[PDB]
């Protein structure tokens, strides 16, 4: 089911394209694993803590 | 002939919306562009002079963390958005603009008032939402000119005249440009068959040209240069 | 928002009281960004009563973490709602779907 | 350095430096550049960037 | 101001020996230095011309894998010694030197022709090892000035032009550089430490000084972008 609804979009089944280096510049040797993951920020703040 | 090499050029500046554009430069040999299309684009995303708003005033406001009567939205989500509006101002790198609204309705960024050389490229843009026949906003915008990204906290370390109660601080990021993606294709040049020419897709705000944008980072790019050409 | 979960942020959502849910059903008489007020339908109206209901939405008030607590309203003016609808979203919360 | 307990020393690459190490010190079968005389290491270097 | 940019001014440059060089520059803008070592790096890869070895032709040898009995070491190894060989060749685009060694064979760069045009950094550079008294080698050796590396590979395509038996394709290498590489450490300039410093690290062959190769390398890269300066 994810890899019909991905191609439904215009975007590669296998999940993963070719990121190209910020600072260098050339392709990655092999493809890499992006997307939109849910990220959350605990209560432990290094503000606190210092 | 291996000694001389072949001057890249613009050769064609395609815009596709206001903000969306593509600039192409032509001929360019072996790697060339490679070594142009990323570093330029290392550029571009850093330092790009831009106008962003620093200061805002509203009559009926005392802290950034109040509501306003007869607005939908509060002071802190107005003033995000206020910090994404883009606005292209010339002639000096300092404007106050003052925006009075009533009615029931949206507040869109056409309810500025403008002074002739200051220039509003999103007039649809959206503020906030008054939803009470009597209720006024009044607010006043100041709009500098910068480069990069800081924040409120180290843009108030200059510490000599306190701020008046009620003038709200928001974080600048004077970059005008977003996105910026460079590929390297074949060239068709009189009969080399090998030389190369870039095409750099740049998604901004709108408020900078992209031949001026290109230019700018060339001679950013020729001044840093300078001093390995001296060495010394 | 959560652009994979699993369907049961609503319920926690609801089922907490950091959002405000409509008592009864009705049309937004005035939305603002500190109270709402509704007015109730003519089949859930009672005798003797105006018919109006008063939300005050708690803003920037600390909790026992000293963290935020704001409440923003998430309807426009005149837009129907009904029982159980949720009015103002809480604290991690958006258009009634937990988010944290 | 050396771990008083046992004597195994204990200053070792864990998660990412062994990877690369791993990954450059690995040969292929087709890869691009096979059966190439190299000069030396530097050679190699500026073949590969 | 905004259009004012920071420029590198602790300009300091140590040789570890003739050929060495390792400069370092700060302060610099922060991510500029990246930008900087990365176009540099590329320009002195591919992109500085130079003269260098590009076919072989030896006397009784016509393949790679083929022995010669007077020399000890095999044909790879000749080949290898030939393209590590450096020319400073001025004047013309290519140019043919003989070399013809007879008794005993320490062979080094010092015992081919001499044109007068040509010129020779290493001499003492050894090139083969003729062991046997009566052995005798002979060869010519094609110099052209091209531009980056041009590995054998790509040129063994279109073999028309090498039809003749006995010339052998060796790497060009016409770029003088060689260990080129760059380093961007944490500067701080009074309150400022985004800043970056810049370690550039380069060697050469001994055709140009590697000072030289970076204000060359420079020139090229600032001269790229007349026609795009404002």
């Amino acid at each position: 089911e994810i890899k019909e609804l991905l191609k439904l979009g215009d975007l590669p089944t296998s999940g993963q394209i070719r990121l190209y280096d910020g600072r260098t510049g050339e392709q990655f040797e092999r493809p890499v694993t992006v997307g939109y993951m849910y990220m959350l920020k605990l209560n432990h703040l290094v503000d606190d803590k210092m | 002939s291996v000694t001389e090499f072949l001057k890249p050029r613009l050769v064609d500046i395609e815009q596709v919306s206001s903000t969306h554009a593509k600039v192409t430069l032509e001929p360019l040999e072996r790697g060339f562009g490679h070594t142009l299309g990323n570093a330029l684009r290392r550029i571009l995303l850093s330092s790009m002079p831009g106008c962003a708003v620093t200061e805002v005033e509203i009559d009926g406001v005392l802290h950034e963390y109040s509501t306003k009567e007869g607005v939908q939205e509060d002071i802190l989500e107005i003033l995000l958005n206020l910090k994404g509006l883009a606005v292209r101002v010339q002639g000096k790198d300092e404007v106050i603009l003052t925006l009075n609204k009533s009615g029931i309705g949206p507040v869109t960024a056409a309810d500025i008032t403008h002074d002739g050389d200051v220039e509003i490229v999103k007039p649809q843009h959206v503020i906030c939402h008054l939803t009470d026949e009597n209720a006024s906003i009044s607010m006043r915008i100041k709009v500098q000119r910068g480069r990069g990204y800081v924040p409120a906290s180290t843009r108030i370390h200059s510490e000599e005249d306190e701020r008046p109660i009620g003038r709200l601080l928001v974080d600048a990021c004077y970059s005008p440009v977003e996105r910026i993606a460079y590929n390297v294709e074949a060239a068709r040049v009189e009969q080399r068959t090998d030389l190369d020419k870039l095409v750099i897709e740049m998604e901004t705000n709108g408020t900078i040209d992209p031949e001026e944008a290109i230019r700018r980072a060339a001679t950013i790019l020729a001044e840093q240069l300078e001093a390995f050409v001296d060495l010394r | 928002k959560p652009l994979v979960g699993t369907g049961m942020e609503r319920a926690v959502a609801v089922d907490s009281g950091v959002t405000a849910v409509a008592k009864r059903g009705g049309v937004v008489q005035y939305v603002d960004a500190s109270r709402i007020v509704i007015k109730v339908n003519e089949d859930e109206m009672y005798p003797g009563e105006a018919g109006i209901d008063i939300y005050n939405l708690t803003k920037y008030t600390r909790s026992n973490q000293n963290t935020c607590i704001n409440q923003m309203p998430c309807v426009s003016l005149g837009e129907p709602v009904e029982r159980g609808d949720v009015l103002a979203d809480g604290p991690s919360t958006d258009l009634g779907e937990l988010a944290l | 350095i050396l771990s008083p307990a046992n004597g195994e020393p204990i200053i070792v690459p864990s998660q990412d430096v062994v990877l690369g190490l791993y990954y450059m010190t690995r040969d292929c079968v087709n890869a691009k550049g096979e059966g190439m005389v190299l000069t030396g290491p530097k050679e190699a270097e500026r073949l590969y960037r």
